[PDB]
């Protein structure tokens, strides 16, 4: 009975805890004990959504929901270049899990076929492909599935656009019996690494999109959700490790939760004797009484480490008693305290649509709703004006000439700018007329003091004023003003055209999931080799993942 | 001694090494707001 019952459900279990431990062989900063993947299922057995009393489809919800909570609990502290392997692997899982013929083959052309050997002197048509897309479909043609394509790419002529330059991911040409849709999937990612590989994560979500649910990578784009998280489901002994990246940090984002949930911590930066005993004590007493503690810049002491872990696990403390511990993302961190703790990077968000998000999330809504009504669409404004100019500096060193920082604090200070000169002009009025808007003070200040401070070239300086002037004028808040042009074929991404700040959230929400950098201004071909090179990584970290299992 | 686009002259890719400035002459529908945006610059090897 237990067998026919639940044998998938453990064999699943075994691959995705051996998939969490093999999956450090990346980037070192996450290990992942097994408390943690057994506190994984003591959520998804006793915290059930649907909670449906038929045996049947309620081990399909358990296992549904422990692949979803793994992807969200594991790729929480996952830099944003691993979440599509950490899904394809999930989905590599859950296809071994199920009737679907097993393309095994496929599997290891698809990851290794750039590593094997292929034919010397083919030289196929140069009708519409290049050389080394020759080379990759000769490659290719090995697969008994695919061995007429060299006739087929010429057989369909016409089709020189679905198959080269546009978007290829919807829709891919030629064929592979009736073949299951994730055979299907897998075949026309095959050929859309041997035609285009810069489209290679985006044929990956649509993959994972097609295996898992549309919606299983959803929660990552959305912001952080810190209050339930802490409070919910971290163990008081287990210390909230909050790894980031340079530019970026997390003692803001904890000063706010300690505001909302009510709750005084005391903040101290490692680094002194006096800090040390200053850190000692007050876990001792928060251990005693309750109240958190968080220590910053942590990554500067790994000797004082490895004793706080050791003595973080010989410790009981209180039941509504964090630690929370910020660092920058650094080898000197032991692996032992990355273990114990809990990890949460924090870096720049993926996307102007999600840049938008976490900047809105973060600014209260009691500042924004303030009189006169003007404030909301000028914050709007000041919001993607910050997720443009962040989000120029992947592309670099077209987006930018130097790779600048600029974070939270530059967001912060604009918007002080803005608040402050719109109460100096407006005497609290209700309304003001756009054309009265400090609009040359605004720029100014903007482009002199707190975005342009950080500013070296001239030539920077000459990109952020024309920013800033094509932005901060609307031509003085006019209907179907466009912010930029997403296509240069008929697509403009034009103002909203609400007054509110619910009304400007719903505008944001409803932006499209796809991104180009002709959303910045860039060419659209600025992020082509980016991605391949990207998707040329994931391949090369699945060689790392799967090869585990004289001079 | 005596629209229009300034153009950088960079050293290489890296274009942290400017060397002179450019003065090209631009066409007749493009725009210098789009030049600046667009991050057009000359480059000295390539």
């Amino acid at each position: 009975t237990v067998s026919q019952q639940y044998l998938p459900l453990s064999t699943a279990c075994s691959s995705i805890y051996f998939t969490m431990e093999s999956l450090k062989q990346i980037h070192f900063l996450y290990q992942y004990s097994l408390q943690f993947f057994l506190d994984i299922y003591h959520n998804v057995l006793y915290e059930n959504p649907n909670l449906v009393t038929d045996h049947t489809q309620r081990l399909s919800i358990i296992t549904k929901d422990l692949f979803q909570v793994a992807f969200n609990r594991v790729a929480r502290g996952m830099l944003h270049q691993d979440h599509i392997t950490f899904a394809m692997l999930l989905a590599r899982i859950k296809l071994k899990g199920t009737g679907e013929p097993t393309y095994d083959a496929e599997f290891q052309h698809f990851l290794r076929g750039n590593e094997i050997v292929l034919s010397a002197g083919s030289t196929p048509r140069i009708q519409g492909l290049t050389v080394e897309q020759a080379e990759a479909v000769v490659r290719l043609s090995c697969l008994p599935a695919f061995k007429d394509l060299i006739a087929k790419v010429q057989a369909d002529e016409q089709f020189g656009i679905w198959l080269d330059s546009s978007s290829p991911e919807q829709t891919v040409p030629y064929l592979w019996t009736p073949a299951t849709p994730i055979g299907q999937a897998i075949h026309r990612l095959l050929l859309i690494q041997a035609f285009r590989p810069d489209r290679l994560l985006a044929m990956a979500h649509m993959f994972v999109s097609t295996n898992l649910g549309e919606s299983f990578m959803s929660i990552m784009e959305q912001p952080l959700d810190l209050t339930h998280i802490v409070g919910t489901e971290v163990k008081p002994n287990t210390p909230v490790l909050m790894c980031s990246v340079p530019g970026y940090d997390a003692s803001g984002h904890v000063e706010d939760l300690a505001a909302e949930q009510n709750t005084q911590i005391t903040s101290i930066a490692i680094g002194s004797a006096e800090g040390f005993n200053q850190a000692d004590k007050a876990i001792n007493t928060a251990v005693k009484s309750g109240r958190w503690v968080m220590l910053k810049n942590v990554h500067l002491a790994p000797g004082w480490l490895m004793q706080l872990e050791k003595k973080l696990h010989s410790l009981q403390p209180h039941a509504c008693f964090r630690l929370f511990l910020t660092m920058e993302i650094n080898p000197k961190v032991p692996v032992n305290l990355l273990r114990a703790g809990r990890i949460f990077v924090f870096e720049p968000p993926p996307g102007v649509k999600a840049n938008m998000l976490r900047t809105f999330s973060s600014i209260p809504v009691s500042r924004i709703c303030k009189s006169p009504n003007e404030r909301a669409r000028l914050y709007f404004l000041l919001a993607w004006f910050h997720a443009i100019i962040q989000e120029r500096l992947r592309y670099a060193p077209l987006g930018w000439s130097k790779k600048y920082e600029f974070g939270e604090s530059d967001l912060r200070s604009a918007c002080d700018t803005v608040d402050t000169w719109l109460d100096d002009t407006a005497k609290g009025r209700q309304n003001i007329s756009p054309d009265k808007i400090p609009w040359s003070a605004l720029k100014t200040l903007m482009a002199q003091s707190i975005y342009g401070g950080r500013v070296d070239n001239e030539f920077d300086q000459r990109l952020l004023n024309t920013f800033l002037e094509r932005l901060f004028t609307t031509r003085s808040f006019d209907s179907e003003f466009k912010l930029a042009c997403k296509v240069d074929g008929h697509k403009d991404i034009q103002m909203p055209d609400g007054i509110r700040r619910e009304e400007f959230v719903q505008w944001v929400e409803l932006l499209p999931d796809t991104q180009t950098p002709s959303w910045l201004g860039l060419p659209n071909n600025a992020e082509r080799v980016l991605l391949t090179t990207q998707g040329v990584d994931m391949i090369s970290k699945m060689l790392k993942m799967q090869m585990l299992e004289t001079l | 001694k005596q629209s229009v686009v300034t153009l950088p002259v960079y050293l290489n890719f890296t274009r942290a090494d400017l060397i002179f400035t450019v003065d090209f002459e631009i066409a007749t529908k493009e725009d210098p707001r789009s030049f600046y945006e667009r991050g057009v610059a000359v480059l000295c090897t390539e």
